[PDB]
């Protein structure tokens, strides 16, 4: 249900 | 000798802050490789090899950690082009990154989280023993060799030579960065690494990272969204101490009661991955 996402470096 | 003929270039695997990474085969022996391209104009951190050749810091750090066997993806070769560097890296097959693994499987069983976390600790200790600070430990930067049950660290593009003095620069992932970086733009290498490992362990046993916002990182409150043993909660809360001096050493992490009786890599593959 809850949004899991990648996170860019920088 | 030229890159063109020494490797067969396959399709893209991914791109981002790191560069552009293609599947590849070494023709001399059909070894599976990853071919990583970095544009010179995009590289901010430069170093020198023993012979004083000017190279991306990434090549300096990879060469320091790539001697012998470890939980790090090894640099097999590199080439300079007019506008870029090309890095030839190991490619396990079959492989999945730990980010995709956790997305697909959800929160990992503690036995599996213990095996994965232990292997990441051994890999990070290897880097520190070689004088290298990764500075971007996260699930996205960990490959799983699904047949061997072996984890491999990737992307040293945000890394530095390990020092005992303060760091005032950072280009890693903000949601894995410590509160002292958020608040004061200062951190020490080892204690910042331990913070990122707390974030990673929470990620493994809860199925996502604990913090998205700066206020959460500095707030010092860890809410468990999944069932997690008291010993595992204790280790996570200790790694995520707000004061860097209150965080465990790598020795204290690996001596923690939660970390005892780890599976071997092959047991991990047989029980959880096969
Ligand atoms: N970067 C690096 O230094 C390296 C990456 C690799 C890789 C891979 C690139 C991405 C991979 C992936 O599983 N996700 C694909 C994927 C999906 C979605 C987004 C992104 N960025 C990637 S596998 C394999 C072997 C050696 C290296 S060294």
């Amino acid at each position: 249900a809850r949004k899991r996402r990648r996170h860019p470096s920088g | 000798e030229p890159l063109e003929s020494q490797y067969q270039v396959g399709p893209l695997l991914g791109s981002g802050g790191f560069g552009s990474v293609y599947s590849g085969i070494r023709v001399s022996d059909n070894l599976p490789v990853a071919i990583k391209h970095v544009e010179k104009d995009r590289i901010s951190d430069w170093g020198e090899l023993p012979n004083g050749t000017r190279v991306p810091m990434e090549v300096v750090l990879l060469k320091k950690v790539s001697s012998g066997f470890s939980g790090v993806i090894r640099l097999l070769d590199w080439f300079e082009r007019p506008d870029s560097f090309v890095l030839i890296l190991e490619r396990p097959e079959p492989v999945q990154d730990l980010f995709d693994f956790i997305t697909e499987r959800g929160a990992l069983q503690e036995e599996l989280a213990r095996s994965f976390f232990w292997q990441v600790l051994e890999a990070v200790r290897h880097c520190h023993n070689c004088g290298v600070l990764h500075r971007d430990i996260k699930d996205e930067n960990i490959l799983i060799d699904l047949n061997r049950g072996e984890l491999k660290l990737i992307d040293f593009g945000s890394g530095a030579l390990l020092k005992d003095t303060v760091y005032t620069d950072f280009d890693g992932t903000r949601v894995y960065s410590p509160p002292e970086w958020i608040r004061y733009h200062r951190y020490h290498g080892r204690s910042a690494a331990v913070w990122s490992l707390g974030i990673l362990l929470y990620d493994m046993v809860c199925g996502d990272i604990p913090f998205e916002h700066d206020e959460e990182i500095i707030g010092g409150q860890v809410f468990f969204r999944q069932r997690v043993s008291s010993e595992c909660q204790h280790l996570i809360r200790w790694c995520l101490a707000l004061r860097p001096s209150d965080r465990p050493t790598f020795e204290e992490i690996q001596n923690h009661p939660w970390m005892q009786d780890v599976l071997l890599p092959q047991e991990t593959a047989e029980i959880h991955l096969h």
